[PDB]
């Protein structure tokens, strides 16, 4: 049992036609302090694969070196381990969830809420929630934290259910994504305005992006407001 | 739960109801509180509806090895005792067991109250469970040694009844068995529901309810 | 220790067609352990009803206060009060003891003299008003009797029909709850004739 | 709850869902949240039902009679000011949380209010469980010089948000317009996006299925006469 | 403090005819006032024409039922391919939940299939191993909404024959595949209107002797 | 204290009430009795905490005997019992409420009728043929319940009472040192010497 | 919350952020935290908002009156007033405000209120939960006579770090200029000050 | 368990253990035998939290049969009185200590003398004429310390523990059922079947 | 406890103030936080002294061990034995250390391992309870590649304002430089840096 100290807050993500899409800030909060403002929080795994973590930094640090150990692994004495016999996101998100629990079951959790975004062989959309208690599930859309009150309600209004899948370009599911990251930016005192965004799809592959920023933001409408009730000056 | 057990003249008899509780929702009321351990065996459960189950299904197995290897039943006195040493392991860690170990062996009809709390006791009447204390007042006003057959399964279902009555977490229906040298034999499921008012009717009993 | 549920009970009040129906338990109990058979939760003031559940002494004593408030209400205004008007008394009364509450669960039922439309009305213990159309709960086994009326329940019944709905409402969910049952009585509401109907139901 | 106001162009609107609460249970499929403190005074409430109801009676009725003293209809402020200083004398008991709107001789105005008695200003605002749901919409549609129809889809768009993604949130969508110079429509149940579907079955017993032991008439009529 | 407990929500329904058996769950799953997901299947086919579902907490759920699917592997392969009966894994379940006793599986566990008399057969489970067969049992969130609903039309409780007057009981006439799935869907459209974390979709499991087939139907997403 | 019960028969009530005396490890006395008369027709056992018991019975006798006094006229056994409902009721919210649990038994002489009333220290009221409080009723409820008759002539009542306090004697951990019995009839109220 | 008071040769500016949470939400992000209780003796506001709002109209009431009898009354009347609210019932209370006003005798004045009711004059005054982040800056970047230019560009530098270390503050900064010239509103949006 | 007494008069020791066992509210038996035989000669009672006693008492029992049997000689009862306080001094440090109160009764055979042991849970041995545990010596040390003399016959001692029993059912709250009477002498151990 | 490191042109510097409290009891004012693990690999300390020393004592035994072996090791690696240690014994540990160090390779190097036991590699770092007062000062005076007198003035100001506003910082300013040329010790005292 512990408390988490340096903390990343919402990751979200979406499923689209071809693939999947996943975001998350670059802060690493230290309670009310901003502290670190470089912090990647998305995670590749090859080539069709991002794991999207929230929750405690030194946590994540060491799951990425249990990912990073994995390939490694997964290499050796395999020929098509670049091929047929490569890592798929439902074998690493199975480990991290076999992972999640086993540390729980010993009362000892990593402080975190995972997101495991990608595409498997067959070009089926994968994306799957895990957290420090071992809970699981997967939805069409998946958001922790924060973005799970407040983004999952917008990016649900684009993939309400599984039939609007094949309806939803990444065109439209990368301008959800980055206004829900707007929003989050609006509302959570726990996020920057830098952040990652990652898009795997079955045809074009893995696209990351760095050093993004929240941008046309409205904040015109706060010279008129005055005081807390009966103020007019 | 309410469940009783009494040594007499002709054997034991073993009645217990079957309502299971969840707080104040009732779970289920067909619950088998009478387990049998062997044709010559029987056990009651009251408290930790699980580790009764299990710990006695435990003493079950045991009982048998012990008829394999020593090519002879096991008595009452060592079979409660195997339980009562199995529980006493996990003392203070939760468990909560309220038992009675009927049967018949060599020295003849034998009765033990065995629970989580180490106590290991035999008896010609005990009764166990939040109704224990109603059905304790029908069994101690009309027991008796010479009791027949017939009378001793009506007193001991009597008793479940005027339990399953007043105990609000006591009731569903009422299970009998009756243990002889020749083994156990089972007397039926009834609904405290239909026997109520039977027994109300017949008895001149339960005045006070209207019916 | 929760004083909502030291001496269980349950009421539940329906609408019908021209109709209105209000049921409840017989029992009253400390904990495990039942008390009487005979207490009945269900009052009227004039043609108005009022179903009571949860501290017994909180049920007792209201019922004296409301007929205290009705039995003045009558003399100054010169007629009998109406559902709708003793409703909005209920939440005042209640309310007026927001810090220091009645530990109970209200029902009103009874049907307008003037208009001739009936009215149910459910209340929490400060007096917050719930005024459906369809059924009103209220007890130690009122989710069970939300999952009966919920899908026994449809509108426009009958009297003769409504009484065999509540009634089976009631029976089904006082017998999965502990601390409900012991008899139950149901009451049959037109503009004009009250019929008053004790169940058989087991005595467990 | 979910409650929302937005402001527009000649007024402002307020909006709320019709969901009561019992921990897990659901009270009331069909409850009003939108209260009347004046004719052109309506606010919405979240938290304790009852004080958000008793609470607004007082003021209400306070409000009427300060009307008739002064011969004047009620300001929005002087609501608030009375709101804000009842609430923070309990020291947040009162457990009601309130969003505020309405129009006046001075114009009009929209204002939220929370159970200690702090009070904020603003052009689109959000309480209850479902706030987050809602204000996520707002924050992504809401923008300077609306007109009262996009204004009132704005508003039921942030309730229903609530409606779907909050389970403290449901059922129907209840509307109040307030523009100046024009009486306030009250739109009760102005969506109903969650009807039950037909049940597959008829539960209606044959008569006299339920035993019975008594049966007699109750005499609610007054003692006769002769 | 760590708690690591949770709660997910959901209700779950078995149901036992003469020679059939049905295990329905709500798809939703749940933390606190938040939904995860609209669908996320908890009623699973775990061989043997044997249905299972672990309703509470998710985690230790998907944990019984990921160990009773390999109980039933190692079953086969240390038993010559014999097929492992609805007692015999009611049974095996027991000891799984009590291998635990002391951090228990935080998960209400219904199981259902057919007896080797061809007949219908639901078991129930505590969380800690005490189980029995049953003809009806609902467990979960909305459990006692839907039991007193099913103990009067699956098992005619406080029914009478008209004219009688409570003196002649409602005879205990079996029920088809398509009279248990009206009250199935009853059950849950009704649990749904009152309880916050039942909803959005409802599949329906259902063993015969021909195998497992299964059924699904939406419900109200609010 | 401990052991309260009643029982109404056909023409009488009878009250059956401990007679020790406890505080901690000691019995302070095995002859106390735990009820006052609060008019000549109506008599009250009572139990709870210590001093609570007595205050209360004796305010409340006082106020039955003035109101008796005023009117020249004895209240019925039900407007008593109503009366020591509301005081108890009214009890429970104040600063310290009075810890006591009472038995009513009185005999109506304008219905010719004996009545029992059960009142616990919340205010809650209920007329019974026969009831107790405490842990008493635990053990006798099953007697009462089996051999109990509205019929029962007061000497059949004292024998179903002895054998409820048998089975108290046999069962409860605690010795309460025997009962005193009352009977509360037309004639008024007199005690059972041996018993 | 991160606001601060200013004094300069001219008069003296009030500054605030506009963030206000509940826990990690933020309910408002356009907040008001600079407010008026007279012509030119205005306040900024710190702790419960609850408290902070009913005090302020508390004392805009009490100086309403004093006007009403004896006259515009002084920056430090105005201080004295806070503080005898905020010492009195410290037990109930979680209030810190800064108190500034601009008199033609006494020119511009700056008094601090924290949590005890202890009262301080000074130069100028730094107060909420993101002021720790700036006190090393503030500090060192302090002088006195500086011009209403010069003030404009500390306050919005040491609020923009302010800001940027403190997950409590953030927004826009808002800022009250108090000179005989009369009562100036600013604000200064994130595009610009997060820049700097 | 509730009460034990001890007392050792001139060429015996007697020891009388309350007969009942209680479970909350409800007494289960009322015929319990408290007491263990160690040795021909040596005779143990014991008190204290269920299960424990049992198991304790039954282990020590087996360990002083075990000594018999290998040397063919009967241990002291100054040897297992200083055996049985090692083992729960041993156990008071343990992770769960046995929760139990003894009396070790034996006639010394080597020197003709009869010998009482009184030992707490904690490990806390006193040789005496007349011991009790927990609550019970509270009442009848007085009488103890009034009428004992060493030089008493067995008649005589039983007497005296008659007075000291009657003075418990007086003034103690609980209802022990009485006790069971034994005797350790010479000729060995043999119960008083009237008491 | 102040303490800083800051990489620049040449190598780095790594920063400190010298006061050890037990409460408000300095039990010790003229601390050496500035500890050696490797000839060019210092570490500043802060939180349980106890902890970081033992803790510090071990990873100079780890590096020694590697040096015998393998030669000199990296930054980064001193970095990671010091995470490993604060990060698997982080339920019994009170630690906060910046790793600094000069390779002829990498140049200057510095990290962060603040509470959980991250790691987070960086220009410049602070930490300890005097920090918080020049989180602003530090961001708006700090600049890459800036000479060996730049840094030193520019840690010399941000102690002093971490000090004068901490009191549980103060003493002297203790720095160690770290360059291709050597090993360089300095030493600061209040008459010098509390008139900055
Ligand atoms: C009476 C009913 C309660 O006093 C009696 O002791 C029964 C005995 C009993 C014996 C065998 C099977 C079932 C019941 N006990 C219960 O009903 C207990 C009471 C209890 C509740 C909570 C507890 O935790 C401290 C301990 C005891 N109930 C249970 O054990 C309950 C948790 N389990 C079940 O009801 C098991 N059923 C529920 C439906 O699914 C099948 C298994
Ligand atoms: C949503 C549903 C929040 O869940 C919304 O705020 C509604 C607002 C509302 C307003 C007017 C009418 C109806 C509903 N709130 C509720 O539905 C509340 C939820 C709630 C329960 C308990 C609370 O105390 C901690 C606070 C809020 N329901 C009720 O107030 C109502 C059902 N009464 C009670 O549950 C009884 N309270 C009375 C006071 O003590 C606790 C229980
Ligand atoms: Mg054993
Ligand atoms: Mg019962
Ligand atoms: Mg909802
Ligand atoms: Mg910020
Ligand atoms: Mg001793
Ligand atoms: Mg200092």
């Amino acid at each position: 049992t512990q408390q988490p100290i340096v903390t990343g807050t919402s990751v979200i993500s979406m499923k689209y036609d071809n693939g999947v899409i996943i975001a998350a800030d670059n802060l690493g909060s230290y309670g009310s302090l901003l502290r670190f403002n470089g912090v990647e929080r998305l995670i590749p795994v090859g080539d069709n694969t991002v794991v999207g973590i929230s929750g405690d930094i030194s946590d994540m640090q060491h799951i990425e070196r249990l990912l990073k150990d994995l390939v490694t692994e997964n290499a050796y004495d395999n020929p098509l381990a670049d091929a047929e016999e490569a890592l798929e996101p439902s074998y690493i998100f199975e480990y991290l969830a076999t992972v999640m629990y086993q540390r729980r079951s010993k009362m000892n959790p990593l402080w975190n809420a995972i997101i495991v975004a990608g595409v498997q062989s067959n070009g089926d959309q994968f994306l799957r929630y895990v957290n420090l208690l071992g809970v699981t599930y997967s939805s069409p859309t998946l958001a922790t934290g924060f973005g799970a009150h407040m983004a999952n309600p917008l990016l649900r209004k684009v993939v309400d259910r599984e039939s609007d899948i094949p309806k939803t370009t990444v065109q439209v599911a990368e301008e959800a994504i980055v206004n829900a990251m707007r929003v989050l930016y609006y509302r959570d005192a726990r996020s920057s305005r830098n952040f990652s965004l990652a898009i795997i799809d079955k045809n074009t592959g893995l696209t990351f992006k760095k050093n993004l920023q929240v941008e046309n933001m409205k904040w015109d409408f706060a010279k008129d407001i005055k005081g807390y009730g009966t103020q007019k000056i | 739960t309410t469940t009783l057990a009494f040594k007499f003249r002709h054997g034991v008899i073993v009645a217990a109801d079957s309502r299971a509780t969840a707080g104040a929702y009732i779970a289920s009321q067909t619950v088998k509180k009478v387990i049998e351990i062997n044709p010559y065996l029987l056990g009651t459960m009251a408290g930790g509806a699980a580790d009764c189950s299990f710990w006695e299904r435990l003493l079950a197995r045991q009982c048998r090895i012990y008829e394999l290897r020593n090519k002879e039943r096991i008595s009452v006195a060592a079979a409660s005792k195997l339980l009562a040493n199995m529980v006493y392991q996990y003392k203070g860690m939760g468990l909560s067991m309220g038992t009675m170990i009927c049967g018949w062996d060599k020295r003849g009809p034998g009765l033990y109250y065995v629970d989580s709390e180490g106590n290991r006791i035999s008896g010609a009447t005990f009764s166990v469970g939040s109704g224990s204390v109603y059905a304790y007042g029908v069994l101690d006003s009309n027991y008796k040694w010479d009791l027949s057959v017939e009378d001793a399964l009506y007193l001991g279902k009597r008793s479940i009844l005027a339990a399953a009555h007043r105990d609000a977490y006591s009731g569903g229906s009422v299970n009998l068995y009756h243990v002889t040298e020749d083994g156990w034999i089972y007397h039926g499921n009834h609904d405290v529901g239909e026997l109520f008012w039977k027994v109300k009717e017949e008895e001149g009993s339960f005045n006070n309810v209207i019916g | 220790s929760d004083p909502s549920s030291i001496n269980g009970g349950i009421v539940v009040a329906m609408t019908g067609k021209d109709c209105v129906a209000i049921a409840c338990d017989l029992r009253l109990g400390s904990q495990s352990l039942g008390v009487s058979n005979k207490f009945e939760k269900i009052f009227h003031y004039g043609h108005v009803f009022l179903g009571i559940t949860g501290l017994a002494t909180d049920v007792t004593t209201l019922n004296e206060m409301f007929r205290y408030k009705t039995n003045l209400y009558k003399l100054k205004e010169e007629r009998a009060i109406e559902p709708e008007t003793f409703t909005q008394l209920v939440s005042s009364s209640l309310y007026e003891r927001r810090f220091g509450p009645y530990f109970v669960g209200p029902v009103v039922a009874g049907i307008n003299s003037k208009s001739g439309k009936p009215f149910i009305a459910g209340f929490d213990l400060i007096g917050c008003i719930d005024e459906a159309k369809d059924f009103i709960v209220s007890g130690t086994a009122s989710d069970q009797l939300f999952g009966m009326c919920e899908s026994l329940y449809e509108p426009n019944l009958e009297p003769e029909d409504l009484f065999e709905t509540i009634s089976q409402a009631l029976l089904n969910a006082a017998d999965r709850d502990a601390l409900s049952g012991w008899g139950a009585v149901v009451y049959i509401i037109k503009k004009d004739e009250v019929v008053k109907r004790y169940l058989k139901m087991r005595q467990d | 709850t979910t409650i929302v106001g937005v402001k527009f162009n000649n007024g402002v609107v307020i909006a709320a869902d019709t969901r009561s609460t019992q921990g897990p249970i659901v009270a009331d499929k069909n409850c009003a949240k939108l209260h009347r403190i004046s004719p052109k005074i309506w606010c919405a409430g979240a938290g304790t039902a009852a004080d958000t109801e008793a609470v607004t009676q007082l003021i209400g009725s306070n409000i009427e009679l300060h009307s008739l003293y002064t011969s004047r209809e009620p300001r929005v402020v002087s609501a608030l000011q009375m709101l804000k200083q009842h609430l923070f004398k309990y020291q947040g008991h009162i457990g009601a949380y309130l969003i505020v709107a309405g129009v006046d001789p001075t114009g009009s105005h929209l204002f939220s209010i929370h159970a200690h008695g702090s009070t904020d200003v603003g052009y689109y605002l959000s309480l209850g469980s479902g706030s987050l749901a809602a204000m996520a919409v707002l924050e992504s549609h809401w923008k300077q010089d609306l007109t009262k129809e996009e204004a009132i889809k704005l508003a039921s768009d942030a309730i229903q948000a609530g409606i779907w993604n909050d389970l403290g949130s449901g059922s129907n969508v209840d509307v109040c317009v307030m523009e100046i110079g024009k009486d306030a429509e009250y739109l009760r149940n102005y969506l109903t996006p969650n009807v039950r579907e037909e049940k597959q079955k008829s539960y209606k017993f044959p008569r006299g299925t339920t035993a019975v032991l008594k049966e007699s008439i109750v005499n609610i009529c007054d003692i006769q006469e002769e | 403090q760590f708690n690591p407990y949770g709660d997910n929500g959901g209700t779950i329904l078995g149901i036992a005819g003469e020679d059939f058996a049905v295990l329905a769950g709500d798809t939703r799953n749940i933390t606190d006032y938040s939904i995860n997901s609209r669908y996320e299947p908890k009623v699973f086919d775990c061989g043997d024409n044997i249905v299972m579902s672990a309703n509470g907490f998710a985690a230790d759920g998907d944990a019984l039922v990921k160990r009773f699917k390999n109980s039933v592997k190692w079953y086969h392969f240390d038993h010559n391919d014999k097929k492992l009966s609805i007692n015999s894994a009611a049974r095996n379940i027991q000891h799984l939940l009590y291998s635990r006793r002391f951090f228990p599986y935080y998960v209400y566990n219904i199981i259902a299939g057919l007896d080797e008399d061809g007949k219908g057969a639901v078991y129930s489970f505590d969380p800690v191993g005490s189980y029995q067969r049953e003809q009806c049992r609902a467990g979960g969130a909305a459990a006692s909404l839907i039991m007193p609903f099913l103990d009067n039309q699956v098992n005619f409780k406080n029914q009478y024959e008209p004219g009688t007057n409570g003196k002649v009981k409602k005879p205990l006439k079996y029920l088809s595949v398509e009279e248990v799935i009206k009250l199935v869907r009853d059950s849950f459209t009704s649990a749904t209107e009152r309880h916050i974390q039942v909803g959005d979709g409802l599949e329906i499991l259902i063993v015969t002797k021909d195998g497992v087939r299964k059924e699904f139907y939406e419900l109200k997403r609010d | 204290m401990d052991i309260i019960l009643g029982i109404r028969v056909q023409d009488s009530v009878i009250l059956a009430s401990s007679k020790a005396v406890t505080r901690g490890i000691s019995v302070l006395k095995d002859s106390d009795d735990k009820t006052r008369q609060l008019s000549p027709h109506t008599l009250m056992s009572f139990a709870g905490e210590a001093g609570d018991t007595v205050q209360f019975a004796e305010y409340i006798q006082a106020n039955i005997q003035l109101y008796s006094i005023r009117e020249d006229y004895e209240l019925s056994p039900q407007a008593v019992s109503s009366f020591v409902r509301q005081e108890l009721a009214k009890s429970i919210r104040s600063r310290r409420p009075y810890q006591v649990n009472v038995l009513i038994g009185g005999y109506d002489k304008k219905k010719n009728k004996p009545e029992l009333y059960q009142i616990d220290y919340l205010g809650t009221k209920v007329e019974l043929p026969y009831g107790a409080h405490g842990y008493s009723g635990f053990y006798t409820f099953s007697l009462l319940d089996h051999h109990y008759r509205p019929d029962m002539t007061t000497e059949e009542g004292l024998d179903l009472l002895k054998l409820c306090v048998q089975e108290l004697e046999k069962r409860m951990p605690m010795d309460f040192k025997g009962v005193i019995v009352k009977i509360v009839d037309k004639d008024g109220i007199r005690q059972v010497d041996d018993f | 919350t991160s606001i601060m008071a200013v004094t300069f040769k001219d008069g003296v500016i009030l500054g605030a952020d506009s963030r206000t949470t509940t826990g990690a939400y933020i309910a408002n992000r356009v907040t008001d935290k600079l407010t008026r209780v007279h012509d030119k003796i205005w306040c900024c506001r710190s702790g419960s908002a609850a408290d902070t709002q009913a005090i302020a109209d508390i004392v805009q009431y009490h100086l309403e009156l004093y006007t009403s009898q004896y006259g515009t009354p002084s920056t430090e009347t105005a201080a004295s007033v806070f503080k005898e609210l905020c010492y009195e019932n410290k037990d109930n209370l979680t209030a810190g405000i800064i108190v500034a006003g601009y008199d033609d005798k006494n020119k511009g004045e700056v008094y601090t209120i924290p949590l005890g009711g202890s009262v301080h004059k000074l130069p100028y005054a730094i107060a909420g939960s993101g002021s720790t982040f700036i006190y090393g800056y503030c500090d060192k970047n302090f002088r006195e006579n500086m011009s209403k230019e010069e003030t404009v560009d500390f306050i919005k530098h040491s609020l923009s770090q302010a800001i940027k270390w403190d997950g409590s503050s953030g927004g826009v900064i808002r800022m009250v200029v108090l000179t005989a010239a009369g009562v100036e509103r600013l604000i200064f949006y994130p595009d610009e000050y997060e820049q700097l």
